[PDB]
């Protein structure tokens, strides 16, 4: 079963 | 019921005419006939619990599912609910120059319940993702939470907690009735006849 | 043998025959906003309008409302149809429409959404669902009644032979935000807490005051500041309060705060602490069998 | 403004601790909310009107009236008797959409809705909507600008 | 603006105050059966949330499907 | 609202926004593409239908 | 009458139970007619007055 999977990119502040 | 609501609705016409305080307590507008039925007693035969304790035990615990039973008139509580009972000392009030009215003003001032709201109710901003409820100052539960209730200070912070002048305990809403059943009080419970009750 | 066929026959109640509409239940996860919910309603609305042009003759959904609980994660689409004569064919009958709807719901992500027909006398349940409440008589913690509850939802999932949905109406204990105040800080400010809170729920719950007239019409008065001003916990820190001296005071001068749980929709049944336990049985098994099952699991 | 806990205590336990000497139910149910709309549902024995036990319960509620938070009864409390059956839904909307759903709501509500209630055969017209109000939006920079409180 | 650019800013959606007095966020596992990790969620920033604890860029955090799924169910990724 | 001894008048519009108001704002209800207003009707007991 | 007839104030919760609050001093402190003189009240200056 498929899931909406959103993944981290945290470069600036 | 017809003349009941006649008279109790001209009592509804008569409501603000009362002293405000007794209607802050309430009025037993009661239609009932005077017909008893069984007044069931319980007692800790040790007597470690007071008749107040038994009364609040049933009244909180037992009494109400008896009121969730068929055919019931009044469930008569020969007794009352627990409360908060406080016993002052004018030596200590006088020691800190205290009017108990202002003590009550603090009692309301920290006891009361605060309606708060939510973290951005409707309508929020565009692009808002989150709302939740704001959680705020609560009516208190423990007699030590009650006991730590702040009273006057000095400028250093020489504070006054609660009681410190007084006494916290459970409150018999009166203390006036002494029943006794064979060496000790008990809990007799008046299960009165309902009007149209079907007894057997 | 006549008596054999007599006893072997299953039973039911009065049927959900046609209504002309169907009732469309829409549920989202908690914490999600009415904006995201609104997006979802636009999606589902777009499905039954656009991908279901051929029969769909009505829409009406309620963003924010739930008959199962008026919260931000639910919405209802009132979906009518054409004339009966304008819908010939068994696929043009309401149940199969709901079956294709369920296939869409399986296709739909980020949702717990299902449509259905109500009873003809709608005050009865789902007609396959028993209603089941469960109440701690001893006052052993609503949260621990929820432990034993969802524990018994796991147990309720241990018998798929019995049920078709063991689902509750559980509106969840939420992340939420308690703000604590020091009185000795407050008396160090010497300012009445009641009016601080009056300021608070005035600005953070909103304040009714009184009424007026437009064109002969008594009307309410409401006041609470901007959404951008009522959005953050740090927005909490923005609010300054005059004290006995006349100085403007942040809440953060005296306010701590933290997070916790708490469910918005609590319930008490016959005045007794309850949580809504729906359930429909698997077809071919009576609900009294489900009573024997869950009541022998009420041993647990 | 208040929560389901305040619902339970300041409102609902007032009722439960006053739903006493209550007559002829089949049962009773209730729920809470954070929004504030408490709801108690009271399934009663058939054969009778709603009105006798209605005024029983709502008059021990009249016994319960000062026990309320003053604020919600300053707003008002719906103590109603209704069987929960609809009659119909009524579709009222500016197709231009130049007016808000509130605008339509108080438009019909002030204007039209009431003479429907001045017509035969009515239960409740559910106003999906409300009256207008004097909605006000503060600024802490302005209170702060003038050193004020709301 | 501003200080050190490395700053774990996840939007508010997966942010869960879980449990009592606590705050975790559930990530998927590497074998698609999901894997919650408790994290120090710092101050919310914008539509997002600062995290100090543990997480990096590229960590397979989720959005949507968290309700049909409990720890132990495989997952096919979507954005 | 407040002044100083000059009489520097303060007005409620100067501090806040004035408009009409939903008593809530909570139901974005929609019917056929546009959000729509709705009016429930319920039954009068003992009345007719037709 | 707060201290000589008792003083109800308001309520609270224990274990989900709204309960009354009363206050009035000790039996030995509420017994004599002379005990009336034992009570002192802040005047306009805030000074305890018998």
């Amino acid at each position: 079963p498929a899931v909406g999977v959103v993944t981290v990119k945290t470069e600036p502040l | 019921d017809i003349a009941q609501v006649q008279v109790q609705n001209k009592l509804q016409l008569a409501m603000p005419l009362l002293p405000q305080e007794v209607q802050q307590q309430g009025v037993s507008v009661e239609k009932s006939s005077s017909s008893f039925l069984m007044v069931v007693g319980v007692i800790n035969t040790d007597g470690t619990m007071t008749q107040e304790d038994i009364s609040d035990y049933v009244a909180a615990n037992m009494k109400d599912a008896i009121s969730r039973t068929s055919g019931v008139g009044d469930v008569q509580l020969f007794g009352s609910q627990y409360a908060m009972r406080i016993w002052m000392n004018p030596n200590e009030l006088n020691k800190f120059q205290l009017t108990p009215v202002d003590v009550i003003t603090a009692i309301k001032a920290q006891n009361a319940q605060v309606a708060a709201g939510q973290l951005g109710g409707t309508p929020p901003v565009k692009g808002q993702q989150l709302n939740a409820s704001i959680i705020a100052q609560t009516r208190l539960t423990s007699t030590e939470e009650f006991g730590k209730i702040l009273l006057k200070v000095n400028q250093d912070g020489c504070r006054v907690l609660l009681r410190d002048v007084a006494k916290i305990e459970l409150g018999g809403e009166n203390y006036d009735i002494i029943a006794e059943f064979n060496g000790q009080p008990a809990s007799g419970l008046g299960i009165k006849l309902a009007t149209g009750a079907n007894a057997l | 043998g006549m008596a054999y066929l007599f006893v072997r026959l299953p039973s039911s109640f009065l049927p959900d025959e046609d209504q002309g509409v169907f009732m469309t239940m829409v549920q989202l996860p908690a914490g999600a906003t009415q904006e995201r919910t609104q997006k979802v309603l636009n999606e589902v609305t777009h499905y039954y309008l656009t991908k279901e042009k051929n029969n769909v003759e009505s829409v009406f959904a309620v963003n924010g409302f739930g008959f199962a609980g008026r919260g931000q994660n639910t919405g209802i689409a009132f979906v009518s149809l054409k004339d009966w004569a304008d819908r010939p064919g068994e696929e043009n009958k309401v149940e199969a429409i709901t079956m294709r709807a369920t296939r869409a719901f399986s296709q739909i992500k980020d949702a717990m959404v299902f449509a259905f027909n109500l009873p003809a006398i709608v005050e009865l349940g789902t007609a396959t669902g028993f209603d089941f409440e469960l109440i701690d008589q001893a006052g052993l913690g609503h949260e621990k009644l929820t432990q034993a509850r969802n524990q018994l939802l796991a147990e309720a999932a241990k018998h798929p032979d019995m049920l078709t949905s063991v689902r509750p109406n559980g509106l969840e204990d939420t992340p939420q935000f308690k703000i604590d105040i020091d009185q000795e800080k407050a008396q160090a400010l010497g300012v009445s807490i009641n009016d601080i809170n009056t300021t608070l729920g005035a600005a953070w719950g909103g304040s009714y005051v009184n009424d007026f007239i437009d064109r002969g019409r008594v009307k309410k008065v409401y006041v609470m500041s901007e959404a951008k001003y009522r959005m953050l916990p740090d927005d909490i820190g923005d609010w300054y309060v005059r004290a006995a001296d006349g100085q403007m005071v942040p809440f953060s001068a005296f306010s701590s705060s933290r997070w916790e749980y708490g469910s918005p929709r609590l319930e008490r049944y016959n005045g007794l602490p309850s949580m809504e336990i729906l359930g429909q049985a698997a077809p071919g098994k009576s609900t009294g069998e489900a009573m024997e099952l869950m009541e022998q699991l009420a041993s647990k | 403004g208040a929560d389901a806990k305040t619902v339970q205590d300041t409102v609902t336990q007032v009722i439960e601790q006053n739903m006493n000497g209550i007559d002829n139910l089949m049962y009773m149910s209730s729920n809470s909310d954070s929004t504030g709309t408490v709801q108690i549902t009271l399934t009663f024995e058939s054969g009778t009107d709603a009105d006798i036990a209605q005024v029983q319960v709502q008059n021990k509620l009249q016994l319960a009236m000062p026990l309320l938070p003053q604020e919600v009864q300053q707003q008002g409390v719906s103590v109603e008797k209704s069987s929960s059956s609809f009659l119909m839904v009524v579709g009222v909307i500016n197709t231009d959409g130049t007016m808000t759903q509130e605008d339509i709501s108080d438009y019909v509500a002030a204007n039209m809705k009431d003479a429907i209630s001045r017509t035969s055969g009515v239960g409740d017209v559910q106003l999906f909507g409300s009256q207008y109000a004097m909605r006000i939006w503060m600024n802490p920079n302005e209170l702060n600008k003038f050193q004020l409180t709301p | 603006e501003g200080l050190n650019p490395n700053a774990i800013l996840v939007p508010q959606q997966g942010v869960t105050r879980t449990p009592r007095g606590d705050a975790t966020v559930l990530v998927v596992g590497a074998d698609d059966k999901v894997e919650t990790r408790p994290i120090v969620a710092s101050q919310a920033i914008g539509d997002k949330w600062l995290v100090t604890e543990g997480l990096k860029a590229g960590d397979r955090v989720v959005i949507s499907g968290l309700q049909k799924v409990r720890p132990g169910v495989q997952v096919k990724a979507q954005e």
